[PDB]
């Protein structure tokens, strides 16, 4: 807060958060533990939310986030992006069917979706 | 008529001999009138049904392409 002011709109964009827990997964068999289902580490929805969490907009101040969730093997099931849904608001899925056939952008208006 | 050649234009000829001749006429009728029947028996049967069938339930194969559970 400035004095006199009120509090500033705060964008924030983030580039594949898929990274995120790709990097926990390699180094989760190193830190001892069973992996789980597919490959990945037992604790991936608690460390996904615990980051997750914090990006919410409070009482004093907003956030506005953007953010590119990368989908492993075009697999919309795949653990990660399956997890990942429901943290969001407004999700926008691309196709790659749609981009090999040349429209541009790619976005699927059958998969996108919002509370709004 | 001509000098050498008659030529009789007719709408309906049989070849058989009597007045009653629709009861051998009858018999062409039901014949290709059961022809008729079972090609439409046929059409529906063979074509209309399995051609439906293949493309019946064809995206939930699609959909499960990717994934490795």
């Amino acid at each position: 807060k400035d004095e006199n002011g009120k509090g500033r709109d705060v964008l924030l964009f983030v580039d594949n958060i898929y990274r995120y827990t790709l990097a926990g997964t390699e180094v989760s068999a190193l830190l001892g533990r069973m992996p789980s289902a597919v490959g990945y580490q037992p604790t991936l929805a608690e460390e996904m939310g615990v980051l997750q969490e914090r990006i919410t907009s409070t009482k004093s101040g907003s956030i506005t986030s953007i953010q590119a969730v990368y989908v492993p093997a075009d697999d919309l099931t795949d653990p990660s992006p399956a997890t990942t849904f429901a943290h969001l608001d407004a999700t926008v899925v691309l196709s790659r069917d749609i981009a090999s056939s040349g429209i541009y952008p790619a976005i699927d208006p059958l998969d996108s979706t919002s509370r709004q | 008529v001509q000098p050498h050649v008659v030529t009789v234009l007719a709408d309906t000829a049989i070849r058989a001999d009597n007045l009653d001749e629709a009861a051998i006429l009858e018999a062409r009728k039901n014949a290709e009138q059961l022809l008729a029947n079972q090609k439409s028996d046929l059409d529906s049967a063979a074509a209309l049904a399995a051609l439906a069938e293949t493309a019946a339930q064809l995206e939930t194969i699609r959909k499960i392409k990717n994934r490795a559970q």
